[PDB]
């Protein structure tokens, strides 16, 4: 690997200064390499990792939706055929996109989850492996994708139990993952009376315990509720 | 407008 | 080249999906096989090639000043020692940055601007060539870095002569051009005199010369003249 | 603010 040469140190360092600089190819290949120095990650060092590659693959995702849209208009009845563009160029950037969640899930079953010890790092690993399978599911249509939707479920509902069990309603990480297991119920597997009920019981059990933490954890929980509700403003 | 799904902390 | 095998229609069509998808690397690399092809540019195309990569390099122009910040401030009196990171990878995102400038330029020299005859393609890429020089002399702090600002300027100026003979002063690669000599003026070569004079007398002439155009042609010149006003708002 | 240079037509 192409950051084998590199300090542990010096790939978070450069990772750093990458994200300030909005460069988050170079900030993913940084913290892999990272990862592939494999020592267990920090809590900030799980978030940089996380950031790297959340705003890797949006742009992808981006991109393909935008490709996907063109392909759907070009199949419409009247529509002047144009040759296999749209097509290669979507199926280009899709590859492109399907090879980033692999990598991602390369990291994560080698050997991020099984060191993974700990509520707070187990749960945001698998939070991660479901949302990446998550992301492969949203360009998945051939006869793996029904695999690809139980392989998200599957990591989603593993970090739900350990979350409720070992996390505050009222946890960022807990809280989030909720938030993200519901869009996955919502758009992934055609159940949003499942997304909806998730989302507000998520909501409601942490308005519950605000109360015990201090004001900037107060920030940090109403911050993830606010998306919540906003999720259950716009599906109801 | 497209629903949330979870921020990142950074 | 890895688009030796696509048409060169398709790198075009191509091109523009990636443009709609904001995919800027790859309408670059699409661009430039079309170049390759052989064949001279349309005036559609030029703009093509000039969109993708304008963004490529504006993104790491971008994050070159960041990483130049702060390794300025890593120099400061009192600053603690963090080791060679910042400067290594500024050093990186600069080589990549001056590998664009050293493609678009070889694109240039082989063979669009020996081939380019009318005044509104030779402009085009004579301005192009300045500006991808003045990229280069951004980033120079070595022996060349004389040799570099008088490439920009000798391909501004050869741009000028031609584009004052030969096209009006409302014409908006005209006034693109006299807008970025300005700032070559401004901010390269050390003389804020010489941009205040090229960016007012732009404007001056440029005003004079509105009342032959149409309504369209009237809002493509004067998105352009409120930029040298812009400019001279805040040099002056 | 930062000075403008030429924006690209399209
Ligand atoms: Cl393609
Ligand atoms: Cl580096
Ligand atoms: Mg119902
Ligand atoms: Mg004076």
């Amino acid at each position: 690997g192409a950051m084998g040469s590199m300090e542990r140190a010096s790939l978070i360092q450069k990772a750093k200064l990458a994200e300030q600089a909005e460069r988050y190819e170079d900030m993913a290949a940084f913290m892999k390499g990272a990862v592939e120095k494999g020592e267990e990650l920090s809590c900030e060092e799980r978030n940089l990792l996380s950031v790297a590659y959340k705003n890797v693959v949006g742009g992808q995702r981006a991109a393909w939706r935008v490709l996907s849209s063109i392909e759907q208009k070009s199949n419409e009845e009247g529509s002047e055929e144009k040759g296999p563009e749209v097509r290669e160029y979507r199926e280009k950037v899709e590859t492109e996109l399907q090879g980033v969640c692999d990598t991602v899930l390369g990291l994560l079953d080698s050997h991020l989850i099984k060191e993974a010890g700990d509520a707070e790092s187990r749960v945001f690993y698998l939070k991660m492996k479901g949302d990446y399978y998550r992301y492969l599911a949203e360009v998945a249509t051939g006869d793996d994708k029904k695999r690809i939707i139980d392989s998200a479920r599957s990591a989603y509902q593993e970090a739900m139990d350990i979350s409720k069990k070992e996390m505050p309603p009222t946890n960022p990480i807990r809280l989030g993952l909720a938030l993200n297991f519901s869009v996955f119920h919502y758009e992934i597997a055609n159940s949003p009376e499942e997304a909806i009920s998730l989302a507000k019981t998520t909501f409601d059990e942490a308005m519950a315990d605000l109360h015990t933490l201090s004001e900037d954890s107060y920030k940090d929980s109403t911050l993830i509720m606010q998306l919540l509700r906003d999720n259950l403003t716009l599906w109801t | 407008k497209r629903r949330w799904s979870a921020p990142e902390s950074r």
